[PDB]
Protein backbone atom coordinates (compact mmCIF):
# COMPACT_ATOMS: atom_id res chain seq x y z
CA UNK A 1 0.00 0.00 0.00
CA UNK A 2 2.92 2.33 -0.71
CA UNK A 3 1.40 4.13 -3.71
CA UNK A 4 -1.87 4.86 -1.93
CA UNK A 5 0.26 5.94 1.04
CA UNK A 6 2.07 8.56 -1.04
CA UNK A 7 -1.37 9.59 -2.30
CA UNK A 8 -2.34 9.99 1.36
CA UNK A 9 0.72 12.19 1.96
CA UNK A 10 -0.38 14.38 -0.95
CA UNK A 11 -3.94 14.49 0.36
CA UNK A 12 -2.96 15.31 3.93
CA UNK A 13 -0.75 18.22 2.89
CA UNK A 14 -3.35 19.54 0.45
CA UNK A 15 -6.32 19.28 2.83
CA UNK A 16 -4.42 20.63 5.84
CA UNK A 17 -3.49 23.71 3.82
CA UNK A 18 -6.81 24.06 1.98
CA UNK A 19 -9.09 24.81 4.95
CA UNK A 20 -9.32 28.53 4.12
CA UNK A 21 -12.35 28.17 1.87
CA UNK A 22 -15.35 28.36 4.24
CA UNK A 23 -15.63 30.55 7.33
CA UNK A 24 -17.95 32.67 9.46
CA UNK A 25 -18.78 36.27 8.44
CA UNK A 26 -15.54 38.17 8.32
CA UNK A 27 -15.87 41.97 8.50
CA UNK A 28 -18.12 43.81 10.97
CA UNK A 29 -19.65 47.14 9.98
CA UNK A 30 -21.70 49.37 12.25
CA UNK A 31 -24.56 51.45 10.86
CA UNK A 32 -27.04 53.69 12.65
CA UNK A 33 -30.61 52.50 12.99
CA UNK A 34 -33.17 53.51 10.37
CA UNK A 35 -35.14 56.48 11.63
CA UNK A 36 -38.45 54.66 12.13
CA UNK A 37 -37.31 51.88 14.45
CA UNK A 38 -34.87 54.08 16.37
CA UNK A 39 -37.66 56.59 17.00
CA UNK A 40 -39.89 53.68 18.03
CA UNK A 41 -37.32 52.56 20.61
CA UNK A 42 -37.01 55.93 22.35
CA UNK A 43 -40.75 56.24 23.06
CA UNK A 44 -43.26 54.27 25.11
CA UNK A 45 -44.80 50.93 24.09
CA UNK A 46 -41.34 49.34 23.89
CA UNK A 47 -41.19 45.78 25.27
CA UNK A 48 -37.96 44.03 26.19
CA UNK A 49 -35.80 42.28 23.62
CA UNK A 50 -35.58 38.49 23.15
CA UNK A 51 -32.30 38.13 21.19
CA UNK A 52 -34.21 36.71 18.21
CA UNK A 53 -37.45 36.78 16.14
CA UNK A 54 -35.99 38.95 13.33
CA UNK A 55 -37.84 42.18 14.06
CA UNK A 56 -39.51 43.80 11.07
CA UNK A 57 -38.27 47.31 10.29
CA UNK A 58 -39.51 50.06 7.98
CA UNK A 59 -37.60 51.10 4.86
CA UNK B 1 -52.27 21.90 37.30
CA UNK B 2 -54.50 24.23 35.30
CA UNK B 3 -52.23 26.84 33.72
CA UNK B 4 -49.78 24.03 32.88
CA UNK B 5 -52.23 22.30 30.55
CA UNK B 6 -52.72 25.61 28.79
CA UNK B 7 -48.91 25.92 28.33
CA UNK B 8 -48.21 22.33 27.32
CA UNK B 9 -51.17 21.61 25.07
CA UNK B 10 -49.69 23.82 22.37
CA UNK B 11 -51.14 23.80 18.86
CA UNK B 12 -50.34 25.37 15.52
CA UNK B 13 -52.89 28.13 15.56
CA UNK B 14 -50.91 29.83 18.27
CA UNK B 15 -47.63 29.86 16.37
CA UNK B 16 -48.53 33.34 15.23
CA UNK B 17 -48.84 34.43 18.81
CA UNK B 18 -45.97 32.65 20.58
CA UNK B 19 -43.78 30.84 18.07
CA UNK B 20 -40.45 32.59 17.74
CA UNK B 21 -41.21 35.09 20.60
CA UNK B 22 -39.99 38.56 19.73
CA UNK B 23 -40.45 40.21 23.13
CA UNK B 24 -40.95 39.14 26.73
CA UNK B 25 -44.22 40.47 28.05
CA UNK B 26 -42.91 40.14 31.64
CA UNK B 27 -39.56 41.96 31.74
CA UNK B 28 -40.32 45.50 32.79
CA UNK B 29 -38.83 47.98 30.40
CA UNK B 30 -38.32 51.55 31.26
CA UNK B 31 -35.88 54.04 30.02
CA UNK B 32 -33.58 56.06 32.12
CA UNK B 33 -34.19 59.70 31.50
CA UNK B 34 -32.60 63.08 31.65
CA UNK B 35 -32.30 65.08 34.84
CA UNK B 36 -34.85 67.76 35.36
CA UNK B 37 -36.84 69.48 38.07
CA UNK B 38 -40.03 71.51 38.17
CA UNK B 39 -41.16 74.63 40.01
CA UNK B 40 -44.41 76.56 39.92
CA UNK B 41 -43.37 80.17 39.45
CA UNK B 42 -45.60 83.19 39.59
CA UNK B 43 -45.38 85.59 36.66
CA UNK B 44 -46.89 89.06 36.93
CA UNK B 45 -49.43 90.96 34.92
CA UNK B 46 -48.52 94.01 32.89
CA UNK B 47 -51.63 96.16 33.15
CA UNK B 48 -54.70 96.04 35.34
CA UNK B 49 -56.15 92.62 36.00
CA UNK B 50 -59.77 93.43 35.88
CA UNK B 51 -62.97 93.52 33.89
Amino acid sequence: TSFVLMLLFTGIILIATNELTYNRPREIQYRYLPRDLDSFIRTQEMPSAIFSSMWDVDT
Amino acid sequence: PGAISQLVSYGAQDVYLTGNPQITFFKAVYRRYTNFAMESIQQTFDGTTDF
